[PDB]
């Protein structure tokens, strides 16, 4: 493509692109060590095989939860903020925000580590939910995650203190309508002057289509193993694909921008 | 519209 990786660095450096919307998947969490529940071999698939789970989709299936929610609360426990660090790929993003460049961070993830990298609540669109806030699956009463963290860590299934319903974190489950925060896509995507897709496979809709809601003057960037999604069916005149490992692409990109030392110090500060 |  006429546009390289440096070009995308230089535009940012010169401060041409100042409101970068970023679309992140599970590609950035791999090197934090987030074990894939599905993967017949990961750290969490072995513990959930003793548990009642026919297919991996079952955990975020609402019906199946009501029969047996403990594999969700065994997952959640394994994910509850404290287990895992963020890596370079988050601290890069946080540095966008620190440098007044991040418009919005749309994320598929549920591991909480964007916020851990010190991004505010407002800059995020946790598309498949969060392990921050809860909501009772009968009376709908909202609770702080702390309330219902005490129960998960102890091997108790949380239940609403008023109505006794099983209190469920605000993870989105297969079928559930996406958080009202998602509605921001309407404003952010046509209001973006840089698209940055960090480690996501782009299979599922809607999340993919939003790649096209940007404006055709706008460059779309993709750091990922391979060229997937609506870049791989409808590329455009300003697309670039850092095709390879996500981390090293983030390490090259950082360098071509000239945020080595500030990346070097940030990460030293935060950890 | 936008469900998971
Ligand atoms: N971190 C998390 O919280 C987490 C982890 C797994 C799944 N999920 C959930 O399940 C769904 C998964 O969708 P998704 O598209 O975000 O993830 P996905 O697993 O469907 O796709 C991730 C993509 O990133 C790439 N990738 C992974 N590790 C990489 C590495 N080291 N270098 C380069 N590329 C790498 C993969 O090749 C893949 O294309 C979402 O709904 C999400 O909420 C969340
Ligand atoms: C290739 C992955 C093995 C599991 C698998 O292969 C299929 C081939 C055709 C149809 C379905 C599957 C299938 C599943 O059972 C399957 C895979 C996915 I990806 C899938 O979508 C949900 C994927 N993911 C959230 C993005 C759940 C972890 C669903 I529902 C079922
Ligand atoms: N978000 C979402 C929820 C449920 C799905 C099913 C059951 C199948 C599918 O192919 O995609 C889905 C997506
Ligand atoms: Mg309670
Ligand atoms: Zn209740």
């Amino acid at each position: 493509g006429k546009l390289s990786l440096q070009d995308v660095a230089e535009l940012i450096r010169a401060r041409a692109c100042q409101r970068v919307v970023v679309m992140v998947g599970a590609g950035i969490s791999t090197p934090s060590g987030i074990p894939d529940f599905r993967s017949p071999g990961s750290g969490l698939y072995s513990n959930l095989q003793q548990y009642d789970l026919p297919y991996p989709e079952a955990i975020f299936e609402l019906p199946f939860f009501f029969h047996n929610p403990k594999p969700f609360f065994t997952l959640a426990k394994e994910l509850y903020p404290g287990n895992y660090k963020p890596n370079v790929t988050h601290y890069f993003l946080r540095l966008l925000h620190d440098k007044g460049l991040l418009l919005r961070l749309y994320t598929q993830n549920i591991d909480g580590l964007e916020r851990v990298s010190g991004i505010p609540a407002s800059k995020l669109v946790e598309a498949h939910g969060t392990f921050a806030s809860a909501t009772c699956t009968v009376c709908q009463r909202p609770f702080p995650g702390e309330d219902i963290r005490a129960d998960v860590m102890a091997d108790r299934v949380p239940r609403c203190p008023v109505c006794t319903g099983v209190v469920k974190p605000d993870i989105v489950f297969f079928g559930e309508p996406l958080p009202q925060r998602f509605l921001l896509h309407v404003v952010d995507f046509p209001m973006a002057d840089l698209l940055l897709i960090l480690g996501t496979s782009l299979e599922v809709e809607p999340f993919a289509s939003l790649t096209e809601a940007v404006r055709s003057s706008v460059p779309r960037l993709l750091i990922n193993r391979d060229l997937v999604g609506p870049l791989a069916w409808h590329p455009r005149s300003r697309d670039v694909a850092q095709l390879g490992d996500v981390v090293h692409g983030v390490e090259s990109l950082v360098e071509l921008l000239g945020w080595t030392e500030e990346m070097r110090d940030l990460v030293q500060r935060e950890t | 519209r936008h469900k998971k």
